[PDB]
């Protein structure tokens, strides 16, 4: 048999003689006797000839020791997401002085990020091999005509591979140490990086420390991708077949299915955007897992301490403000109670029951659709759940996906994927949600001594002079300090505005007040 | 990246408009053109040439003690 | 006018660097992008103004062809007929801002809150009714 | 249109031989880790009478080394990657290059390492006249 890999396409009709062929199958026929060549001085060696190769069907999966693999599986690439990048690659035939291969014009990623570039191609000499600029034509169907003006708008490869390091250098430095990308139809684009990509065994950065993502031909060096400037081409990147994860037609009518955002405007960084949406969904829109974990990058054990003491305050304010007779936890699947004591009836909800604690764990998927008219006692507690509107009694704490941040990165369908430890997704935010509830307005209760010297009431504990009039925190009446809740109001402000500004929004229902606070306080 | 350059050369001629240089006119006018095509730029590293090149007008004066700011 | 030329210079802008330490901390101006830096404070040597006066010589005589001008001034002028115009008496003109500059040599004592005050309405109308004759 | 050129027991090795950044000492980890050589390289017939040189104009084996088409022997020229001759075409296309007959079942590999001898015009090893 025979394969497309390598094959001339060169329109001459004569063979080549054996001291120039390549192979055995590309010799011309005068020469071949049985199998064999034999010379014929009566013919001698061509002295100009310029045959273009065709560079497609490259089937790579091979097994070197010193060499990483280069198509990973599902699992390895579930762990290395922050790292997928979309690709597409549009197309261009050959014409005049060669026929039958398809050349790289258009490229596209998974950020909004197009570049052209001239056609080129791999020619060969009597003397050596070339990679020179060749005619070529746009393909003759009717939906590709948005390619006809580009062919005169093109770039020296050069430049391209450059701007195409730089541009992955600065939307990776601060996420992941690689790159892997998603992408369909496997085998053009795996043709397209041919032109950029150069593969080896595992280096580590010059200057630096991290594993080495960049390759620089003149110099002959590595690096990072912080100090990654001059260099110009990508060193290991690692793949990942979406479509071979079993599906049927076009990504088209596929990613159709679930999100209605991503339209197709008739580019490629399209088609990138819709390939890593759907792979996005294959294997996350799921439930969430609790054993993978991810490092932290960074400063994210801030936000998770100030979570931590916001859902203690609100919950034990909520609790002595109204004091509900049951709690009605929701989306809890560990029953651990935020507030430690609370003579509250406390439940415990949920969609995925454990094994141990199922007896206190009942299974419950809530829907307004139908459990509205069911929990009409005491109060709910949707603390990071996610349904659809929430009943007119509950303490929602729901992630707003509008926000911007290096934590949370885009998925489908407009919900974001955030990823803290374990990856959670979201979905996309709307206000038909919250039609019952009002958005918890700021404050800070204490219930605790004060200061001390004194240690009795009026007035012997230390103050110093803060005016605030939202620390509900008596002692306090303008001087309102005991050094204690002076400085303890400061560091829950500061926690709230941390955990507000990552992205989480509050929500109460619309009963709540903060004066019957006060009034618990007279004593 | 590019636009880090294009902002630092911003910084240094207002550094150097307010440290009187523009008194003097062959001088300012040079200052002024290099950062007019610093700004104008395209690739990185002619950039780069013409900022070291504006930047050697800052340092051949003894108005700014760098031994002092090299402190990190 | 006065014994020496002046020079005028033309500084450069200034720099917000919360703004944009933020702006790229978010994931913007990333190489290649669409959305980009594109509009800056250019600055200006010595001689700019008049490097830039200099550009009316694109100006020049033209005569124009007088009887199709008489007609598509008719439809212009026929483009016109829904307002109404003339004369108004010194108290009845508006103006925002009395705190701009007034011209020279006017410049010298003040801006036009002076002359827009220290005229009262008959030197007002008495200067208009000189300009119509 | 165009000719085929590739037999499909070469594709796993001229890619990664294509897309690495050493080409020869990928080759040499790929058949020190179980590889199966190239193999559909042009063979000559002649009389194996002559100069040992392996590298000449036309045929001249003796009764031990092997002619083969040059051009088809140079990695490099194989896999349509540029030369590391610092100027700046590859020698064996043009010529025919002649194997000891033993090792002469690896054309490409002998190639990479064995190298002829400036004055005996052989193989250092196989063989040469200095001393
Ligand atoms: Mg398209
Ligand atoms: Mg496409
Ligand atoms: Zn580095
Ligand atoms: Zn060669
Ligand atoms: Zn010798």
């Amino acid at each position: 048999n025979v394969t497309g890999l390598f094959k001339d396409c060169s329109k001459v009709i004569t063979g080549l003689h054996p001291t120039q062929a390549p192979t055995h199958l590309s010799v011309d026929t005068k020469f071949k006797t049985e199998g064999l060549c034999v010379d014929i001085p009566g013919i001698p060696k061509d002295m100009t000839y310029r045959r273009l190769i065709s560079m497609m069907g490259f089937k790579m999966n091979y097994q070197v020791n010193g060499y990483p693999n280069m198509f990973i599986t599902r699992e390895e690439a579930i762990r290395h997401v922050r790292a997928w990048i979309g690709f597409d690659v549009e197309g261009c035939h050959a014409t005049r002085e060669a026929v039958g291969t398809n050349l790289p014009l258009q490229l596209g990623f998974s950020t909004g990020v197009n570049l052209v570039a001239v056609p080129t191609g791999y020619v060969d000499t009597p003397n050596n091999t070339d990679f020179s600029r060749v005619s070529a034509k746009p393909p003759p169907g009717d939906q590709f005509k948005h390619l006809i003006p580009l062919m005169y708008k093109g770039l020296p490869w050069n430049v391209v591979r450059i701007k195409i390091v730089q541009m992955l250098s600065d939307t990776l430095k601060n996420l992941s140490d690689r790159v892997v990308f998603v992408l369909w139809a496997h085998g053009f684009e795996l043709t397209s990086m041919k032109y950029f990509v150069k593969i080896g065994p595992e280096r580590t950065c010059c200057l630096c420390d991290r594993r080495a993502t960049c390759f620089s031909t003149a110099s002959d060096t590595y690096a990072c991708w912080h100090h990654s400037i001059g260099f110009d081409y990508v060193y290991n990147p690692f793949m990942i077949d979406v479509q071979q994860w079993g599906f049927t037609g076009n990504l088209q009518s596929n990613h159709d299915l679930y999100c209605q955002v991503h339209g197709n405007a008739h580019v490629a960084s399209c088609d990138a955007i819709m390939t890593r949406c759907l792979a996005v969904h294959e294997c996350f829109v799921k439930r969430v897992d609790w054993t993978i974990e991810y490092p932290i990058i960074g400063d994210e054990l801030k936000i998770n301490a100030a979570c931590r003491k916001v859902q203690h305050m609100v919950v034990k304010a909520a609790l002595l403000a109204d004091k509900f007779p049951v709690l009605h936890d929701i989306g809890n699947p560990k029953a651990i109670k935020c507030v430690p004591q609370a003579d509250v009836e406390w439940k415990f909800y949920d969609a995925q029951p454990c094994s141990d604690k199922a007896y206190k764990i009942e299974e419950l998927f809530y829907s307004y659709a139908t459990h509205s008219d069911k929990f009409t006692d005491g109060v709910c507690l949707f603390w990071n759940c996610n349904v659809d509107r929430y009943p007119a009694n509950s303490i929602v704490c729901r992630f707003d996906t509008r926000v911007l941040s290096n934590l949370n990165l885009p998925g489908c369908d407009g919900g974001s994927l955030y990823v803290n430890k374990h990856a959670f997704h979201t979905p996309a935010f709307d206000k038909s949600a919250f039609v019952n509830l009002k958005q918890l307005p700021f404050f800070y209760y204490s219930d605790s001594p004060c200061e001390s010297h004194g240690k009795q009431v009026v007035s012997d504990i230390d103050y110093v002079p803060l005016k605030s009039a939202t620390c509900i925190t008596r002692c306090n009446l303008g001087g309102a300090v005991c050094r204690h809740h002076a400085n303890e109001y400061r560091l829950y402000l500061d926690a709230y505005n941390m955990m507000i500004s990552a992205g989480f929004s509050l929500w109460v229902y619309k009963q709540f007040d903060t004066y019957n606070l006060w009034n618990t306080f007279t004593r | 990246k590019m636009s880090d350059v294009k902002c630092t050369s911003v910084v240094l001629l207002s550094v150097l408009q307010q440290l009187r240089v523009e008194s003097s006119s062959k001088l300012w006018a040079q200052c002024v053109q290099l950062h007019n095509d610093i700004l104008l730029a395209k690739d990185t590293t002619e950039a780069f040439e013409k900022m070291v090149s504006l930047l050697s007008v800052l340092l051949s004066m003894q108005g700014a003690v760098d031994i002092n700011k090299l402190c990190e | 006018l006065t014994n020496n030329v002046a020079f005028q210079t033309v500084k450069p802008g200034n720099f917000n660097k919360d703004f944009y330490d933020f702006a790229v901390s978010k994931g913007f101006f990333k190489e290649g992008s669409s959305v980009e830096l594109k509009h800056f404070f250019f600055a200006q040597d010595g001689n700019a103004a008049i490097s830039d006066y200099d550009y009316y010589r694109y100006n020049l005589p033209t005569m124009c062809d007088i009887r199709q001008l008489l007609f598509v001034v008719e439809v212009v002028d026929k483009y016109f007929d829904c307002y109404d115009g003339g004369c108004i008496n010194a108290n009845q003109v508006i103006v925002n801002n009395l705190d701009k500059s007034a011209g020279f040599p006017f410049n010298k004592w003040g801006k036009a809150r002076l002359y827009y005050d220290s005229m009262s309405y008959e030197d007002q109308d008495a200067l208009f009714a000189y300009t119509k004759r | 249109a165009g000719n085929a050129t590739e037999v499909p027991a070469n594709s796993t090795v001229l890619s990664f031989c294509a897309f690495a950044v050493d080409a020869a000492k990928a080759y040499k980890d790929y058949l020190a880790s179980g590889g199966q050589p190239i193999t559909n390289c042009v063979k000559m017939l002649c009389t194996h009478t002559g100069t040992g040189q392996a590298i000449t104009v036309t045929p001249e084996a003796n009764m031990d080394q092997e002619s083969f088409g040059g051009a088809s022997c140079c990695l490099y020229c194989r896999c349509h990657i540029d030369h590391p001759n610092p100027k700046g075409f590859c020698d064996l296309k043009g010529k025919y290059v002649q194997i000891p007959t033993t090792c002469a079942n690896d054309p490409v590999g002998f190639t990479l390492k064995n190298t002829v001898c400036t004055v005996c015009g052989m193989w250092k090893g196989y063989g040469c006249s200095c001393d």
